């Protein structure tokens, strides 16, 4: 049939990923940026939306939602009649552990994003774009703004974008250190001037978004690829990838490989095909692999024998009870404490929770305390089942998707490494002289005169 | 041997307060499967109107008429309407002694006997009181033993 | 007037003037051989026009069965005595009255 | 008897649970904030002629503050002597503490 | 206008544009709540009002869900039952065992709805312990036992919107989120004692009626 | 008690403004 | 030991005055015009950073000034500054060392644990305090977005990345020497050859000359 | 005199189980309701009706009982709410002009 992967250099998108050119506008025009943007703007927003519809573009923020459909949600029946401003909010906060794509997009090829704000904007016919950058990416923001100034200076963005009679302007709003501030309703509130606690939807942001105005939040990489798919065609984009997994995409290959880096590659590339061809191989050889976290901290860990013949896309990873997330492929060796790796993530999720809702503000700490115990083995194996259904109590009950973000990693670790955990409990149960009580108290706890309720 | 040691010297640490696995477990018992207090039975009430309808059109276990689709719903109120208007006494008077035989035909042509309260045989029933194999006074005293 | 069933208990709801016929049928019927009064008591419901519910509990040693009979009364509305049928009911009615 | 901690503070924090569960309404409690800000009783009366010696008051305690000692020998002359106020019930606990602690030590696993 | 809808079978007639919890009240259906108050803005933080709605993969928060012309709501389905026990288990994992010393004892919504919608026992036994937070000085009338805070936001909503006294807030993040003025200040509002009644729990009590 | 990078005088600049805030000054929506 | 309530201090008390310098308000004006005129409360985040880069940390007086510029109740500003981590509500060192200890850095290349170990033994301090001479305040942080360049430690506004126990020591020392002569300040980014994120053993892709606008659909 | 009323919901909590039934209770008198016991400080009473209350399903059921027993009765009509549609979406309505409110969740 058809084998996916190894696309040529002449079908790539982010050419300047390795810093071969300075980020100034003059070199950007050599790369095709701002080439036919005037003709693109004159064509109606329907043409832009339908083009991204045919390309099969799905959001690389993590949910993977169809992109043309999402942007078209903002074009309601009587959108013209309302006098309120319309906003394109751009998700430049990349806080997902293992992820580094957008840092490269803004620091290397900024004018691609800058035109993407207009083209995504004109699509959803917004009147202003906001770029919410991670607060740590202070150097990245300065580059991106300098790109914006030249975009205003040359007339590309402003009161008359490329002479098209369109009103669009671009502003950057840096964050201040909150991973919850990547969630789309949390991203709205933070830019509004509040703590970044997410809103609940039935109110959907395409209607009541930023300052209660119609807005769309889209990730950097999704926005940045829009201008090229317009100028090159969505059929050409849809050439790459499987039937519902089209396009190229940026992969962060970090962890236990010989040469960790980030490279863009066609969707549905097999996991095997990717790491030892674009990254020098896993350290110690393929047989010395243990597990791969495919989409970042949120997606469940994937062991050796499942990752043997696994394609890296949205559908195959979802089929494997995992996800592509942002394809922050974290790869771990056979000589590393896997359980310690996941307990450091449930510690990450404890620190990033906003605290607004009960099942996450309490649950992200409860599971973090449990994971440090399972790290030491201070428990009985029945606790493993208790931790499985604590997480099921978290999914779907929270205001935002940061609840699943800390339930999924634990569920994967129980699903594929339960022999590991029970061994550590057995090692603990050997050392102190008996199976610990549920909670981490030693077997002699009642003997030593401590509170021990019947049952733990 | 007797009351030795006292309960005051019985070792506190030896005794164990038990839990049973289903109800006392930490990991496979949602409380709402085992909340039988809130799954209590309601009292099932049948008035004279209800029994007129039950004889008129049957029961969800056994109908008198097919009651297919429409023109059966209006027959279902025909059972309910006749019940309020007339008791079981008017109903039996006017449709004749034929359906006085039918009330007994529900329990096989005899009146039903009431339910017993034992189920030691597996079915609700009277207890079969019989003389025990060996009598404790023998025949020597006016007192028999019953099993 | 009606009958209810809760678990193993069948209750019969009767008109106050039917007291003598109903208890006669439940005393002298061959399928209703309920020859003991176990208890006669009242319950008070001041939210009803007839305040008092009269509860009779009867036992059938023949059929190993129990039946409850309920009727109603008022501050001025009297109930037939059943000491014509059960000698044991005499002191119970004195209690309900008292 | 009303008991203390090893420190010497009264165990009683005036929850009033023993007052709610009393079958015979024999307990009357009035509480407020002590000078140091602690939640403590100002009144603690037990009508020894209303009490049925059920032990419910001591099953409901969350701090083992109220107990029933093994003392059965306290017939008195007047029944005014049978209105125990908080000064007598604390004096009883000070008197009976070794035996109270011993009976609690025996029965705690079953409680 | 009036939409019509079914909740546990029964048709209710509620004005369009109102929340589902308002129609559940009108339909004679008790829905557990902590954050939602009839006279305060809708907040979806507690998660105790999660109900099952036809054509919705997740449980919805009934307090924030607008009523639609034809929806079906099951409030007693097994989806709803395990939802409420899971929230009641989370709301009690870090809650202080302070019911004998709490003034809200005997009139507490956390206690009653734990008895009605929670599990009978608890599964929190961490050797690492529970959360504990320092107390806050917010004037003479209100005594604070903040360990008891369940983060409903009822008082910040009352003080900011009804009293017009925006000195109470919520500083921090995650499990370390705390209610109180960042710098100790005397809540200056002739309506401030309403926060004590609004509190579902005894984290805001009255200093005069301290333990009497 | 150890010294900290706290501004002493009211018109002292403890930390540089940096590149990002420097480029904000050059921003002007009017085309040149 | 970060606290979420205000502790009164001779260096952090409301009575100390703060005002933005006769040079900062120009930056303030440009920031304000980037939002709807009535929604100036959107600017709270930029001015808190401007306030703490002029004073040293987000003091109670700093936060209170930003409140009156934006007509906000100050408690609305306390919730922001307490929510977002980058705001420092307690005085910090000259160099605020931020070592990432999240799983990817814990496995990436050499682990971050040696990098924390190197920092600790060289700086002679534990987690979260400052050095006695008051130049380095060292804390650990969550993923900073340079995972393929693990392990990495950002200091003030720059990312010293791909660190080893030997390299992190000299990066810190020259930074200490930078207080006098700016010539000795270490260059940012990663060490050991990598420019930003490329492959460390030759470029796998992007070798041919880039394609320009020549391959564009003709209808457009 | 007795008061027939529907008990109001506690301000302290949101359960309304006790507001569902009408209560008939006796009014307190100016003397004889409570005095201090000289000996133990207990509260003594002469009011034999102080701890007695009646529950009724409807108002007319309570009135019928009061007149049947010859009580004097004052009926208090329940206070009910005024329905108003509440929408989470309003929390984020757009202000064209001055804000006049900074919503803080
Ligand atoms: C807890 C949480 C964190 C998120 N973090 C990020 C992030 O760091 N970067 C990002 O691009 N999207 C992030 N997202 C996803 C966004 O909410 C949003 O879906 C996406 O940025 C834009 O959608 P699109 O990619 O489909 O266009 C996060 C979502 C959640 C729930
Ligand atoms: S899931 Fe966690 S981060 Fe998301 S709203 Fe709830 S508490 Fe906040
Ligand atoms: S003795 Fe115990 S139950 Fe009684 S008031 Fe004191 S603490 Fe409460
Ligand atoms: S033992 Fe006496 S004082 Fe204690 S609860 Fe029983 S009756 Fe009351
Ligand atoms: S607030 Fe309620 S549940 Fe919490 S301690 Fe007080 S009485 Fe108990
Ligand atoms: S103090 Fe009380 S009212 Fe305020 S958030 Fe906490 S629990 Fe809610
Ligand atoms: S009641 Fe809707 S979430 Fe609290
Ligand atoms: S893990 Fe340290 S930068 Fe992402």
């Amino acid at each position: 049939v058809r084998t996916y992967g190894g696309l040529k250099d002449q079908d790539r998108i982010f050419q300047n990923l390795y810093g071969r050119y300075p980020p100034d506008l003059k070199h950007a025009k050599k790369m095709g940026d701002w080439y036919k943007t005037k003709e693109i703007l004159l064509k109606g927003h329907d043409w832009i939306i339908g083009e991204i519809k045919a390309s099969g573009l799905r959001g690389r923020g993590g949910a993977g939602f169809p992109s043309g459909l999402k942007w078209s949600f903002m074009n309601f029946k009587d959108w013209d009649k309302d006098n309120k401003p319309r906003y394109l909010v751009v998700n430049a906060d990349e806080g997902e552990p293992g992820t580094c794509k957008d840092r490269e997009i803004m620091r290397k090829d900024p004018h691609k994003l800058v035109e993407g704000c207009l083209v995504a904007g004109r699509a959803m016919n917004a009147t202003a774009a906001y770029i919410y950058i991670r607060g740590e990416f202070y150097q990245e923001a300065a580059i991106l703004q300098n790109a914006i100034n030249e975009a205003y200076a040359e007339g590309l963005i402003g009161k008359n974008a490329c002479g098209s009679g369109y009103d669009f302007d671009v502003y950057i709003h840096r964050g201040a250190g909150a991973y919850v501030c990547g969630e789309e309703t949390s991203l709205i509130e933070s830019l509004e001037g509040k703590p970044g606690k997410p809103r609940l939807k039935p109110p959907f942001p395409a209607a009541v978004g930023l300052f209660g105005c119609p807005s769309t939040v889209a990730n950097v990489e999704t926005v940045s690829v829009a201008p090229t798919i317009c100028r090159r065609g969505g059929a050409w984009f849809a050439s790459f990838g499987r039937e519902r997994n089209h396009g190229t995409k940026l992969f962060c290959i970090s962890g236990h490989v010989n040469n960790p880096c980030t490279v863009e590659e066609e969707m549905s590339i097999p996991m095997r095909e990717l790491i030892e061809k674009h990254c020098g191989g896993v350290r110690g050889g393929w047989d010395n692999l243990l597990a791969v976290i495919p989409g970042g901290s949120s997606t469940p860990i994937l062991p050796k024998h499942i990752c043997d013949d696994q394609l890296m896309d949205f559908d195959a990873l979802k089929d494997s009870q995992s996800g592509l997330g942002t394809a922050a492929v974290i790869v771990m060796d056979k000589s590393t404490d896997v359980v310690r790796a996941i307990s450091r993530l449930s510690h990450f999720y404890r620190h990033e929770s906003c605290g607004q809702c009960t099942p996450c503000r309490e649950g992200s700490k409860w599971t973090d305390q449990i994971m440090k115990r399972f790290e030491k083995g201070m428990g009985r194996p029945r606790e493993i089942d208790m931790l499985q259904e604590l997480t099921k109590q978290v999914e779907g009950h929270t205001i935002c998707a940061l609840g699943e973000a800390f339930a999924w990693p634990i569920q994967g670790l129980i699903r594929h490494f339960r022999p590991e955990l029970e061994a550590r409990m057995k090692k603990f149960a050997e050392e102190t002289g008996g199976q610990a009580l549920a909670g981490g108290w030693t077997h002699d706890s009642r003997q030593k005169g401590r509170l021990v309720s019947p049952g733990m | 041997y007797n009351r030795n040691p006292s309960p005051g010297d019985n070792p506190p640490l030896e005794y164990t307060d038990p839990v049973t696995i289903p109800a006392g477990d930490i990991a496979d018992n949602p409380y709402w499967k085992r909340d039988f207090r809130r799954n209590y039975p309601r009292p099932s009430v049948i008035a004279q109107a209800q029994q007129v309808a039950l004889l008129s059109v049957g029961s969800a276990a056994q109908p008198r008429v097919e009651l297919i689709g429409e023109e059966g719903t209006k027959a279902l109120v025909a059972a309910e309407e006749e019940g309020k208007e007339k008791g079981v006494a008017k109903y039996l008077e006017e449709k004749g002694a034929e359906e006085a035989k039918r009330v007994l035909a529900l329990t096989g042509g005899l009146p039903p006997t009431p339910s017993g309260q034992t189920m030691v045989t597996g079915q609700w029933d009277v207890h079969k009181y019989g003389l025990a194999e060996e009598q404790s006074y023998g025949g020597s005293y006016p007192c028999r033993s019953f099993v | 007037q009606q009958f209810s069933v809760w678990k193993d208990e069948l209750t019969i709801y009767i008109c106050p003037t039917g007291v003598i016929p109903v208890f006669s049928f439940l005393k002298y019927n061959t399928n209703a051989e309920f020859t003991q009064v176990s208890d006669i008591t009242a319950v008070d419901f001041p939210t009803r026009e007839m305040r008092f519910e009269i509860v009779y509990n009867l036992l059938s040693v023949r059929h190993n069965a129990r039946i409850r009979v309920k009727t109603y009364a008022d501050e001025v509305t009297p109930v037939p005595s059943i000491t014509s049928l059960y000698m044991g009911a005499n002191w119970y009615e004195r209690e309900v009255y008292d | 008897a009303l008991r203390r901690y090893p420190s010497g503070e009264e165990r009683c924090i005036a929850c009033k649970l023993c007052e709610a569960v009393c079958p015979a309404q024999a307990i009357t409690i009035e509480a407020e904030e002590r000078a140091d800000g602690s939640r403590r009783t100002t009144r603690y009366d037990i009508d020894m002629t209303k009490c049925i010696y059920c032990g419910f008051c001591q099953e409901s305690c969350p701090v083992d503050a109220i107990v029933e000692s093994p003392n059965a020998e306290y017939a008195t002359e007047t029944r005014e002597e049978l209105l125990y106020n908080k000064e007598k019930l604390l004096a009883n606990g000070d008197k009976w503490e070794p035996e109270l602690a011993a009976a609690i030590r025996a029965d705690a696993p079953y409680r | 206008a009036e939409v019509e809808l079914t909740i546990d079978g029964k048709k209710v007639s509620i004005e369009a544009g109102s929340a589902l919890i308002q129609a559940c009240e009108k339909a004679g259906v008790v829905v557990p709540r902590y954050c939602y108050h009839e006279k305060l803005a809708i907040a979806g933080n507690c998660r105790m009002c999660l109900v099952e709605v036809e054509r919705s993969p997740k449980p919805v928060a009934s307090c924030a869900w607008p009523v639609q012309a034809g929806m079906v709501v099951k409030t007693n389905s097994p989806l709803t039952h395990k939802a409420r026990e899971g929230v009641m288990e989370f709301l009690l994992a870090n809650h202080p065992l302070d019911c004998p010393i709490c003034d809200q004892g005997g009139e507490c919504d956390l206690q009653d709805q734990s008895m009605r919608y929670g599990a009978d026992r608890g599964r929190f036994h961490e050797i690492g312990g529970k959360r504990a937070v320092e107390d806050k000085n917010i004037g003479p009338l209100i005594k604070t036992s903040m360990n008891r805070c369940i983060h409903c936001t009822r008082c910040v909503r009352f003080m900011n919107d009804i009293a017009g006294a925006p000195e109470l807030g919520s500083t921090g993040r995650g499990n370390d989120l705390q209610i109180g003025t960042y710098l100790e200040k005397n809540l200056d509002s002739e309506l401030s004692g309403n926060v004590i009644d609004l509190c579902p729990v005894g984290a805001l009590t009255s200093k005069p009626y301290a333990f009497r | 008690r150890p010294s900290f990078a706290i501004a002493r005088s009211p018109n002292e600049q403890v930390f540089p403004a940096g590149a990002f805030y420097e480029s904000i000054l050059r921003w002007n929506p009017n085309p040149v | 030991d970060t606290l979420m309530v205000h502790r009164n201090t001779p260096e952090n008390n409301p009575d100390i005055p703060f005002k933005f310098t006769p040079e900062n308000e120009k930056i303030i004006e440009q920031i304000l015009k980037r939002y709807p005129p009535q929604y100036k409360k959107a600017a709270v985040m930029p001015l808190l950073d401007l306030g703490q880069r002029q004073h040293g940390f987000c003091s109670i007086s700093v936060m209170n000034e930003v409140a009156r510029i934006l007509e906000m109740p100050p408690m609305r500003v306390y919730e922001v500054a307490s929510f977002y981590t980058m705001y420092n509500r307690t005085p910090v060192g000259k160099f605020h060392v931020q070592a990432c200890t999240t799983t990817p850095c814990q496995l990436g290349g050499c682990g971050s644990d040696a990098i924390v170990k190197a920092i600790k033994e060289h700086l002679g301090i534990n987690q979260g305090e400052t050095t006695p001479d008051g130049l380095f305040t060292f804390i650990e942080v969550e993923c900073l977005g340079a995972c393929v360049n693990a392990p990495m430690v950002q200091i003030n506004d720059d990312y010293y990345e791909d660190l080893t126990p030997e390299t992190i020591k000299q990066v810190l020392t020259a930074l200490k020497e930078s207080v006098n002569d700016v010539s000795k300040a270490p260059k940012p980014g990663p060490q050991s050859g990598r420019q930003s994120c490329e492959n460390s053993a030759g470029l796998t892709s992007l070798t041919s000359e880039p394609w320009g606008p020549e391959k564009t659909r003709p209808d457009l | 005199t007795v008061r027939i009323y529907k008990p109001a919901k506690p301000a302290t909590q949101s359960g309304e189980k006790n507001t569902q039934l009408w209560r008939m209770d006796w009014d307190v008198l100016g003397k004889g309701h409570r005095w201090e016991n000289p000996l133990m400080g207990w509260q003594s009473s002469a009011d034999f009706m102080q701890g007695t209350h009646l529950t009724f399903k409807t108002k007319e059921d309570a009135i019928a009982f009061a007149e049947k027993q010859g009580y004097e009765y004052f009926v208090q009509e329940p206070n009910e709410r005024h329905f108003r549609p509440k929408a989470y979406a309003n929390n984020f309505l757009y202000s064209p002009g001055k804000l006049k409110h900074i919503r803080t969740k």
